């Protein structure tokens, strides 16, 4: 016999994209914020 | 061998001067060259060998290196017990036993143990000693015909400030790229500017007058106060170097906590 249907989920591509993109924006935001936060003190290292 | 370098920096910047004495002495006594190695990360032939017996000549010559002029005159006031205006080496021995609790004493007071010392000789002593130290610091960096580079002068300023800043270190190594040409810094510019930096507590008066209103420091005000309290002339190239080195936020003009508060705190300790 043959197995049943491989089950999918409720619009997986859309919810994966809709959770990966705003948290990517939150990541780049807090990266800029941390860069400024220790650019204020002398802990940074760009040269 | 950068570890011994930075370890000697950590010793010389913060430790008690007796540990600095026992660290930079070989004989327990120092030569004047031992003293120069203690103070750096011809009066040598006048200082002799009988010097820094119990690390108290160290404290005294440190005081000579670190005393503004009115403070220098009131130090001469607190030397003189009877207040005759003269301090022989005998009165200095009487003060010096209290300090602790001789070649320079024979040299500058009297060879026959007879000191008849005016204010002017004491002033000459300060000027010769500090000017020889400043000339040694100007010539350690090998000036290009009496003209040091911008990073050399910035390193001298950061060595005088004594604060381990890495923001200002990055600004120092950027200075050659900021001022893409550098004509050099003459010894008279260095002389006048460290003469100005010697007296910042006196300079702090009109600065705080200006400052508790507002922290907006331009160069014409600094040159007026420099020519006022020290009669020195700050060339505008030196002002360009100071503004390019210390203005961290880059707003054009300095605050207290950018430059003056740090230099004052160095003058405290």
């Amino acid at each position: 016999a043959i197995l049943p249907k491989p089950v999918k989920m409720s619009f997986g591509l859309l919810r994966v994209f809709s959770i990966v993109i705003p948290f990517l924006y939150v990541g780049t935001l807090i990266s800029k914020n941390f860069a400024a936060l220790l650019e204020e003190h002398d802990i940074f290292v760009p040269e | 061998d950068r570890k011994v370098m930075e370890y000697e920096n950590r010793i010389r910047a913060y430790s008690t001067p007796d540990k600095i004495f026992r660290y930079f002495a070989t004989l327990v006594f120092m030569t004047p060259e031992d003293f120069v190695r203690s103070i750096t990360p011809s009066i040598f032939y006048t200082l002799g060998e009988c010097g820094l017996i119990s690390f108290s000549d160290y404290i005294f010559l440190t005081t000579v290196l670190s005393t503004p002029q009115r403070n220098f005159e009131i130090a001469f006031k607190m030397f003189d017990l009877n207040g005759d205006g003269e301090v022989d080496m005998e009165e200095f021995e009487q003060v010096q036993s209290i300090i602790r609790s001789s070649a320079l004493t024979t040299y500058f007071f009297g060879a026959d143990l007879k000191g008849k010392l005016t204010i002017k000789n004491f002033l000459e002593f300060q000027r010769k000693l500090q000017h020889d130290v400043l000339k040694l610091e100007f010539e350690r960096h090998d000036p290009v015909d009496g003209r040091i580079t911008e990073r050399q002068f910035g390193g001298m300023l950061l060595a005088y400030s004594g604060v381990q800043s890495k923001k200002l270190t990055a600004m120092q190594r950027q200075l050659k790229k900021h001022f893409k040409e550098g004509k050099g810094l003459t010894f008279q510019e260095v002389e006048n500017f460290f003469t100005f930096l010697k007296n910042i507590n006196d300079v702090d008066t009109a600065l705080s007058f200006y400052h508790m209103a507002g922290a907006s420091l331009d160069k014409v005000t600094m040159q007026q106060v420099a020519r006022t309290v020290a009669k020195v002339e700050l060339s505008d190239h030196v002002c360009d170097v100071v503004f390019a080195l210390f203005d961290c936020d880059g707003n054009g003009e300095l605050s207290n906590k950018e430059f003056v508060s740090i230099m004052k705190q160095r003058l405290m300790r």
